[PDB]
């Protein structure tokens, strides 16, 4: 079980994709976030749990903040500067890698 | 009801003679045997002799054989018992007992009726 | 973390030489049963189908062998990550249904022994078609996943949420449809066995005690070694009669008894000459009622003497032993994943000792071929 | 000469309990053993034949297994009625009829 948000905004704005996720998704499972372009797979856009420091996509390092809360169970994804081909469909993944390797999806927010 | 009842005690010195009979009503002798199983007084039960009428087998206890002479009468439905030559270990409450015979359930059942008992002394 | 490298480092080597042995074990068993047994019997058609779902699983199994070693890694793309997990788990449930139909025929034809090999291959084909179709998970959701931004992937399970309820389903239905259902059924048609068996025992220990206190009377003209030979047979005798395997056994032994009463009678009197020639007339009964079921005894317990039976039990006891290590675990996992359990060990213990419950799980797959030669003496010579 | 041993002496127990008697043979009587009660000053009444089947007209407390030459006599609730003296019995042959030595509940 695996939650998202977010919406669409004019070029140049600010919105905070957020992804809850349960008590077993988050603690020990690298939540992170794919961007899936029309006409494109999914690819790598943050994580910020799982044991490993955060990563960025070379692409978005610069105006990219993904964040958590050890409260509510959630994770955000903090963009600043949408523009470019930032539009796409946002999947949020926490994957786990083990000896039966899983990878929690979540139902996409088309961002434009 | 089938019942059966005893006869023939009394008091004797020992080396005596007694007639103890077990009557039977309700069955008959001739398809069932009559055991004889005592007890001395505060002891447990003990077996004795027994009668096949049909096949007219006999036999006794060790303690017994070749003491006491055991004998049935089909036609008055009753057994008999002769006591000879007593001892003091004799002396005991006399039971007879009935038993079926092999083919079927009744050998199953045992001893299922036993008689009053009566008591013999030395 | 990084301390089980150490040890993982020699997961791969076992995983090769499991396949090695296997890859030549089996493809002896495989020939062996073709050839030398010809498949003349349908313990010999479901023996050998598990032999081929053996070189089927093994065939894929050098995949893992590189993937462990390469630390999950997986370079040989989706469409091999979708048929090697689909065969792991197709072996899985091949070999579950293979075993159970074996402990059911086994059941059948030393319990009630009464073209069954067409329906044997019938049977075969239908457990394939079960498996594949109960490895559909692993046909759909395993996919190959790119770890990060890095290149590494992994044939990692894509459980795609919103949309999916199978996390749960997928850890319960490998414990109940792999493991529980047929345990059930398993050890429900070996304890009728053990029954079948026990019945079959007791008529053939009893009728010994007769044989061998028959023999005694003969040998012995003491008066009284007759009577201890004859009490012995009469509670022989009456302990037999309830050794069911109707009217006819219970016929059968009621005039039996019937001539050892007859030889008690004159024993007690001293006819030691008259007690044997009563005693002689046993055999003569023995030969019209209860020989004919003091062979389906001894036929019975023959079974036992078969080295098909010796097989069966091995392969089946091994793989219920060595499955209950990742089967219990797995329900470990069923739990956690619904939050029953939230304690970091019980997570650890179920991440860390799950690497070698999937090699324990899996060992008995080259050891179906060792219990071939151990047990079957006709198989030796082959 | 089959010698049929009863372990309880004299069993002690108060009403309601669940007292059991174990008979032990000499040798094997299959399962030809009976089990009597002994009210003091009458004749036995059979309660258990062939060692595991209730008697006629005898209330359902009294059970008895058989365990290879074991045999038990289980009363599952001591009624006040149930204190007498019970024996042993194996009947294997009419002429190899040897009782037990007596249990008496109290
Ligand atoms: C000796 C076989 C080793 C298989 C194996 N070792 C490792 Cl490590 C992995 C990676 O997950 N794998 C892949 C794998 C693991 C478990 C299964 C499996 C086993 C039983 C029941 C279901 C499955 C399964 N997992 N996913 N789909 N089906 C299948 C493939």
């Amino acid at each position: 079980l695996v939650e998202s948000g977010g919406g669409l905004v004019q070029p140049g704005g600010s919105l905070r994709l957020s992804c809850a996720a349960s008590g077993y998704i988050y603690s020990r499972y690298r939540m992170g976030w794919y961007r899936q372009a029309p006409g494109k797979g999914r690819e790598f856009v943050a994580a910020i749990s799982g044991g490993s420091s955060t990563n960025y996509a070379d692409s978005v390092k610069g105006r990219f903040t993904i964040s958590r809360d050890n409260s509510k169970n959630t994770v955000y994804l903090q963009m600043n500067s949408l523009r470019a081909e930032d539009t796409a469909v946002y999947y949020c993944a926490a994957y786990k890698i083990d000896s039966n390797p899983r990878v929690y999806w979540g139902q996409g927010t088309q961002v434009t | 009801e089938v019942q059966l009842v005893e006869s023939g005690g009394g008091l004797v010195q020992p080396g005596g003679s007694l007639r103890l009979s077990c009557a039977a009503s309700g069955f008959n002798v001739v398809d069932f045997s009559l055991h004889w199983v005592r007890q001395a007084p505060g002891k447990g039960l003990e077996w004795v002799a027994y009668i096949s009428s049909s096949s007219g087998s006999t036999s006794y206890a060790d303690s017994v054989k070749g003491r006491f002479t055991i004998s049935a009468d089909t036609s008055k439905n009753t057994a008999y018992l002769q006591m000879n030559s007593l001892r003091a270990e004799d002396t005991a409450v006399y039971y007879c007992a009935r038993w079926g015979y092999w083919p079927g359930e009744p050998w199953w059942k045992a001893f299922d009726y036993w008689g009053q008992g009566t008591l013999v002394t030395v | 973390a990084g301390r089980h490298n150490y040890i993982f480092v020699m997961i791969p080597t076992l995983y090769s030489i499991i396949f090695v042995v296997g890859i030549f074990g089996n493809s002896l068993v495989v020939i062996v049963i073709y050839f030398y047994m010809k498949l003349k019997t349908v313990a010999s058609v479901f023996l050998l189908n598990l032999a081929l779902a053996d070189l089927c699983f093994l065939l894929t199994l050098p995949l893992w062998a590189v993937y462990t070693a390469m630390e999950y890694r997986w370079p040989f793309g989706n469409y091999l990550c979708k048929i090697a997990s689909a065969s792991v788990s197709f072996n899985l449930y091949a070999s579950v249904f293979l075993l159970t139909c074996l402990s059911i025929d086994r059941y059948l034809a030393i319990v009630h022994p009464m073209r069954t090999m067409l329906v044997a291959k019938v049977t075969c084909i239908i457990i394939w078609l079960l498996a594949g179709l109960a490895s559909l998970p692993a046909i759909i959701h395993r996919n190959v996943f790119f770890i990060e931004n890095t290149n590494i992937t992994v044939c990692a399970f894509h459980y795609e949420s919103q949309n999916s309820t199978l996390p749960i389903g997928l850890g319960l239905t490998k414990n109940i449809l792999g493991f529980l259902f047929p345990f059930l059924i398993i050890l429900t048609s070996y304890t009728l066995i053990w029954k079948a068996l026990k019945k079959a025992y007791d008529l053939e220990d009893n009728w010994e005690t007769l044989n061998d206190n028959l023999k005694v009377i003969e040998k012995a003209d003491n008066a009284a070694q007759v009577k201890d030979a004859l009490t012995k047979m009469r509670a022989a005798a009456l302990d037999a009669q309830k050794a069911t395997p109707m009217k006819d056994f219970r016929h059968g032994f009621d005039i039996l008894v019937g001539q050892i009463d007859d030889a008690l009678k004159l024993a007690n009197e001293g006819k030691v000459k008259e007690a044997q020639a009563a005693a002689e007339q046993l055999k003569t009964t023995r030969n019209a009622y209860i020989q004919k079921y003091l062979e389906r005894a001894r036929s019975t317990l023959d079974k036992l003497n078969d080295d098909i039976f010796k097989i069966i039990m091995a392969i089946v006891l091994f793989f219920f032993f060595s499955w209950i290590p990742h089967q219990i675990f797995t329900f470990l996992d069923v739990l956690i994943q619904l939050g029953i359990i939230r304690d970091c060990r019980i997570a650890d213990i179920v991440d860390t000792a799950m690497p070698i419950t999937i090699c324990i799980a899996y060992f008995n797959n080259c050891l179906n071929p060792l219990f071939y030669g151990f047990l079957g003496k006709k198989f030796k010579r082959y | 000469d089959i010698q049929m041993t009863q372990s309880p002496s004299s069993l002690s127990a108060s009403v309601g309990d669940r007292v059991t008697i174990t008979c032990r043979a000499s040798q094997s009587v299959s399962s030809a053993v009976a089990w009597y009660q002994q009210k003091p000053g009458k004749a036995p009444k059979l309660l258990i034949y062939s060692a595991s089947s209730l008697y006629s007209g005898v209330p359902s407390r009294f059970s008895g297994s058989r365990s290879g030459t074991d045999f038990t006599l289980t009363i599952s609730s001591l009624q006040p009625e149930d204190f007498a003296t019970y024996y042993c019995q194996q009947y294997l042959y009419y002429s190899l009829v040897t009782f037990g030595q007596g249990t008496k509940v109290e």
